């Protein structure tokens, strides 16, 4: 029995509803949906061969008799990023998953690179469209940007990290092979 | 659902024992691979003592149920394409345990715990947002797949946080470094009553592991640094 997942990834806005399919090849007693965590825990969603279930903003409905079954997430959370996996069946036949990205709406952006102390550079604050390119030397380190969810104040900001024991390097000049947005603010 | 060791490191020929314990009541228990790059493969199914399915696995991956409907498995003549994520499931509806990660290696040689340090917010960032960024930097540290989580005030802190989806290549042509971020209010930053901790959970050596070299066997270990809120 095959599982095929749509699609493979997808980006959103959080905001931004979307819809993972999952197809089969055989007629199942039972199809379950999955999210795995950053450190490997599959999460139950949702047990459904057939039908419909809703749980907070996630749904599902299972068209078995055309062996099909939908995941809907509704107004996608930056929390909501990670891999979903549907599996139909003793043993589970899982798919490929598909990989979910969610970024934060940042209305107010404000670019920065700071020096922290404690010879690390931070730049922060910008949009989720900007893109954060590694270092060509192995010698400089540069993380991809990721989003922190300062829950109490509604507030979401993305950052990356560049760091280096190289003399010439400093925060002025770290993000110099990345599209830095113009208006960027150096302390 | 319950599995031990959480990670377990061994050497080409070795032995690996996976342990894990069902739900109460539930009287199946499934086991997976999950290999990076292949998702997740079918290795074995048990229910009431026995086993009743098998994927496409050498004899050499065995197990067992004990009458309690707890099982393992034990992997002999390790290969280095064995390393994965092993997950067990129980019971219908199938719930997953968090996994045995098995690691083999040609040798130990190149296993390090991290270096942990904790970089305070810079004092411009205070001025210009009235917020106050803390980074985590682990570096020198293989194997991956370590666990990074933020401390304040004694309590485990998810608000703020964002830790690297992968560890970046410390030589690209190898040990990992590892970043994370806490973000309070300045006004948070600013009572020196607060304190914070930057905590990396590395999986290592254990008792059982031969260490000869020089500096100290690479066990499993915590290794954290810390910040005080400003004096
Ligand atoms: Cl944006
Ligand atoms: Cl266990
Ligand atoms: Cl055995
Ligand atoms: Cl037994
Ligand atoms: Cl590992
Ligand atoms: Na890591």
């Amino acid at each position: 029995i095959q599982v095929e997942q749509s699609p493979p990834d997808l980006i959103l806005q959080e905001g931004a509803n979307s819809t993972l399919r999952c197809n089969f090849s055989d007629s199942v007693n039972n199809l379950q949906w999955f999210h795995q965590n950053p450190w490997g825990q599959l999460i139950n969603l949702f047990y459904i061969p057939s039908g419909t279930k809703q749980n907070g903003r996630l749904s599902a409905t299972t068209v078995a008799t055309e062996r099909y079954s939908l995941l809907y997430i509704s107004s996608s959370q930056t929390t909501d990023s990670g891999v979903y996996f549907c599996a139909v069946d003793g043993r589970l036949y899982f798919g490929r998953g598909t990989q979910l990205t969610v970024w934060p709406d940042i209305q107010k952006p404000d670019p920065a690179v700071y020096q922290l102390r404690d010879s690390v550079c931070l730049f922060t604050d910008f949009d989720s469209q900007t893109n954060v390119s590694q270092s060509k030397d192995s010698d400089v380190y540069i993380t991809d940007k990721c989003v922190l969810d300062m829950r109490s104040m509604d507030f979401k900001s993305n950052s990356a990290v560049a760091w280096s024991n190289k003399s010439d390097f400093a925060c002025a000049n770290a993000f110099n092979n990345s599209i830095i947005p113009e208006d960027t603010f150096f302390p | 659902v319950t599995q031990s060791p959480t990670h377990l490191i061994k050497t080409r020929g070795q032995q690996a024992t996976l342990r894990c314990s069902p739900i109460s009541g539930h009287t199946s228990v499934y086991w997976y691979q999950q290999a990076l790059g292949l998702g997740l493969q079918f290795l074995l199914w048990y229910d009431e003592g026995e086993e009743r399915n098998r994927g496409n696995f050498p004899p050499r991956f065995s197990g067992r149920q004990f009458p309690n409907y707890s099982s393992e498995l034990n992997v002999n003549a390790l290969e280095l394409e064995d390393s994965a994520l092993y997950l067990c499931a129980s019971s219908e509806t199938q719930y997953f345990g968090p996994g045995t990660r098995l690691l083999v290696l040609e040798d130990l040689k190149n296993v390090f715990p991290p270096e942990v340090a904790v970089f305070e917010p810079s004092e411009a960032e205070i001025s210009h947002t009235q917020k106050a960024t803390l980074v985590c930097l682990a570096t020198g540290f293989y194997p991956d797949h370590v666990e990074l989580s933020w401390w304040v005030n004694g309590k485990e802190v998810h608000s703020g946080v964002c830790t690297d989806p992968q560890p970046l290549k410390e030589q690209p042509a190898s040990r990992y470094a590892l970043s994370s971020r806490l973000r309070v209010s300045a006004t948070f930053w600013q009572n020196p009553r607060n304190h914070f901790r930057c905590q990396v959970q590395f999986y290592g050596l254990s008792e059982n592991d031969e260490w000869t070299q020089d500096r100290a066997k690479p066990v499993t270990q915590i290794v954290s640094a810390e910040a005080w809120g400003r004096a």
